[PDB]
RNA sequence: CUUCACACAUGCUACAAUGGCCGGUACAAAGGGCUGCGAUGCCGCGAGGUUAAGCGAAUCCUUAAAAGCCGGUCUCAGUUCGGAUCGGGGUCUGCAACUCGACCCCGUGAAGUCGGAGUCGCUAGUAAUCGCAGAUCAGCAACGCUGCGGUGAAUACGUUCC
RNA sequence: UGCCUCCUAAAAUGUAACGGAGGCGCCCAAAGGUUCCCUCAACCUGGACGGCAAUCAGGUGGCGAGUGUAAAUGCACAAG
């Protein structure tokens, strides 16, 4: 049942549906669920198209979601890059930017070991 | 009847004379061929176009495609001359018209995050191709019976001599540019 | 242009035929010339390149003739039978002119095989 | 044999399997799990029902009573003897391929004569 | 080869969820197709950091 | 003193169903506190903010122990497992949080499916696991160290081999 | 060491050398016959994955592609 252009998998909980829209994580899908009036514990398979039609609108008002927050993330990153802050010189190589340790480990920023 | 033709010659017809001075009325651009294909290039490989992009555009467009082989034979690309590797419709007259509505009206807005389609792609002809996502925003096709999601790309060919006259042909079908 | 693609790609296979079958004062070819209105066929002898014969839907005897084009066709076809056959001709090869036979002309060849010319 | 992808726990679950094509009963309140990594062997004498078992978990036949469940994990390979086969007057080559150079045997890629030749069919 | 070759195109009614409706032809089985968005009710067919500072802080 | 193609070492969190999450609900011990502990009430989704009772303490505060019990839900999936990385928005302490602080919220949701050769601890309230407190300290990189109690096992024929 | 093609070969044919370059000891049940239809390569503009180049659309393009197989004579009227 498409929502937002994110093809919500069928048979799975609709607490735990809308968490796969990029966006809305567990916090949200309590409160998108509570506006409206539908009930946690029903499944995504019986979901009525004027149910879906009272969260088309309040997530579209009130949230942000696919493309337009994934714009604002990688310009974000965009942003540091070109004014020359420690971060943008830290996001061009890699390298880990809240201060983490990057004697030991910080393995997600890097790739695997290369062992030189 | 077809509701996109019988609105071409109500008002795009004597709207094309206003805006550019036409002597004779045999001069008004209109829309001659919409061309439709897949073009799989992923079937140099494991063979399945059959059930690929045939029963698919069948469903989309209307009518059976044209399996095309090819040309040459590229190394680099791993195919050999006469193999199938591109999957052609091609849609004239009633269908066309009943096409390039059942595109604007339900489909056009289901690709995601949609924003519109850039004016510049142009051939300097006055003939207009753009390119979608996948098997998502036409309807016919269903999201849970399809194989593997496969794009295509469009055609629109029109009868008029320079780019901007066929910007305003295709602006009056409903075609969001931006 | 799909009018000059027409007239282009009908003398080219008008030539096609052509290196294979001319016609002569014995055998005169009977060229066929098929428009959306009308149809006209002449016989033309390729020796002087002289035309001994011809019809057409154009005069008078034909336009009157009830019924839908392929009506017309049969009576072109059966006066170019008896006007051949004034002028001491009987058999004829047969000139496509570029077109499929069917429909049209092969109601005028067909029209003129049971009225004296021997194809 | 070419590896295929990560199996996972589920591989095929049956749970109380009916199958007849009359008033004959083939499979009767037959319940299993098939395990992950070994080999089941299948037993039993002519006319009872053995080639009626693959052809409910490949889904070519369907149960009357009870459910076959698979696992998102589990991609099958079976073909039948009497469906499609083989084709009397292709050839050899063009059964294993369809005409073409290269072949999917899953996620890689490899050419046909040289999958072909790897059974057996070599040279000309 | 215009002789049962193509799918089924016959006459078929479409509706939206804006309440707009109209009717074309298409192979989609029992001509009832039902769309959430059209050419209607979808957007774009009908439409600093120096101010995020002064909201945090002010002007000085 | 915190750098980073890498290499080793001691840990913590994991890979799930003897589990996750949601609602209810029972049982500690040892400690700290006037340049402090902040009850209660109100405001804040929360970290906190404000007002201020009581206490140099078996009196008042720190103090709701968590595993456990009962009920519901998920149904074996890189998932309602895992919570790394990163984006945005806040609090507090301090003259000051960019290099370099912890905490909170919202979003993102990486490797990981029990680990090669080899190696380590432990013989009973032990091991395994669950929390709580102290010292240093404005705050804190506290998963460390020194302590505290909760639940609570398996085996030991025997002295050939290491 | 026999057979096919070109230069040597001196504008018909022919012409030698342990002169200069290559092929052949097949293949095709259609790649044979016939009727009918079509025009290529390269380049340029536009286009989901798509890149110099897959497939599509439009311009320009008279032979620069192609010919089961060497090379010559030919073939766009096509013998493609
Ligand atoms: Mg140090
Ligand atoms: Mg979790
Ligand atoms: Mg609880
Ligand atoms: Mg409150
Ligand atoms: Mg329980
Ligand atoms: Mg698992
Ligand atoms: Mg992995
Ligand atoms: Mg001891
Ligand atoms: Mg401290
Ligand atoms: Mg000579
Ligand atoms: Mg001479
Ligand atoms: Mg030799
Ligand atoms: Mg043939
Ligand atoms: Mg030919
Ligand atoms: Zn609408």
């Amino acid at each position: 049942a498409r929502l937002v252009g994110v093809d919500l998998p069928r048979d799975k909980r609709m607490e735990v549906a809308l968490t796969y829209i990029f966006g809305i994580g567990r916090t949200r899908s309590n409160e998108i669920l509570a506006a409206t009036g539908i009930d946690r514990d029903l499944r995504t398979r019986d979901l009525t198209e004027e149910q879906l039609i009272h969260l088309r609108d309040y997530i579209e008002a009130n949230l942000k979601v696919e493309g337009d927050l994934r714009r604002e993330v990688q310009a974000d990153i965009r942003r540091k890059i070109e004014i020359g802050c420690y971060q943008g010189l830290r996001h061009r190589r890699g390298m880990p930017v809240r201060g983490q340790r990057t004697k030991t480990n910080a393995r997600t920023r890097k790739g695997p070991k290369r062992t030189i | 009847q077809p509701r996109l033709k019988e609105r071409y010659r109500s008002e795009i017809r004597d709207a094309l004379r206003k805006q550019f001075g036409y002597g004779n009325v045999m001069q008004i651009p209109t829309v001659t061929k919409v061309v439709v294909n897949m073009g799989v290039g992923e079937a140099a490989r494991d063979a399945k176009l059959i059930n690929g992009a045939v029963n698919d555009l069948a469903l989309i467009t209307g009518q059976k495609p044209e399996v095309r082989r090819a040309r040459k034979s590229i190394a680099q690309f791993k195919l050999r001359e006469g193999m199938p590797v591109g999957v052609r419709v091609t849609l004239r007259g009633d269908r066309m018209w009943e096409f390039l509505d059942r595109l604007t009206s339900i489909a056009l807005p289901r690709i995601r995050d949609f924003r519109g389609l850039s004016p510049k792609q142009f051939d300097g002809v006055g003939n207009y191709t753009f390119g979608l996502a996948e098997q998502a925003v036409f309807h016919e096709v269903d999201v849970d019976k399809i194989d593997r999601v496969r794009g295509m790309d469009i055609n629109v060919v029109t009868s008029a001599a320079t780019d901007d006259e066929g910007r305003a042909l295709l602006r009056a079908l409903g075609f969001p540019f931006k | 242009s799909v009018s000059a693609t027409r007239r282009i790609s009908r003398l080219r296979r008008h030539t096609r035929l052509r290196k294979k079958l001319s016609g002569t004062a014995e055998r005169p070819r009977l060229v066929v010339h098929r428009s959306a209105r009308h149809i006209h066929v002449q016989l033309v002898n390729d020796l002087n390149g002289t035309t001994v014969a011809a019809a057409s839907s154009i005069e008078a005897d034909v336009r009157g003739v009830p019924g839908d084009k392929k009506a017309r066709s049969v009576r072109v076809g059966q006066l170019i039978a008896e006007r051949a056959k004034a002028a001491g001709i009987d058999t004829v090869v047969f000139d496509r002119g570029g077109y499929t036979y069917g429909g049209r002309i092969a109601a005028l060849a067909d029209a003129a095989r049971e009225n004296g010319l021997s194809f | 044999i070419p590896v295929g992808p990560r199996l996972g726990n589920v591989v095929v679950e049956v749970d109380h399997l009916d199958k007849g094509y009359d008033g004959r009963a083939l499979i009767k309140d037959l319940s299993f799990s098939l395990p992950r990594n070994g080999i089941v062997g299948v037993i039993g004498p002519n006319g009872v029902g053995k080639t009626t078992l693959f052809k409910t978990i490949v889904g070519l036949e369907t149960p009357d009573s009870g459910s076959v469940k698979v696992g998102e994990t589990v991609k099958l390979s079976y073909v039948d003897q009497a469906r499609a086969g083989i084709d009397p007057r292709k050839t050899v080559w063009e059964v294993v391929s369809d005409g073409l150079d290269y072949i999917q045997v899953g996620q890689t890629e490899v050419p046909s004569r040289a999958y072909v030749s790897a059974f057996g069919f070599k040279g000309p | 080869m215009k002789s049962d070759i193509h799918p089924a195109y016959e006459e078929t009614t479409v509706v939206c969820g804006c309440g707009n409706t109209f009717q074309t032809r298409s192979t989609k089985p029992g001509g009832r197709i039902v769309v959430e968005v059209c050419s209607q009710c979808h957007p774009f067919y009908t439409g600093g950091r120096v101010a995020r500072f002064e909201k945090r802080y002010g002007k000085r």
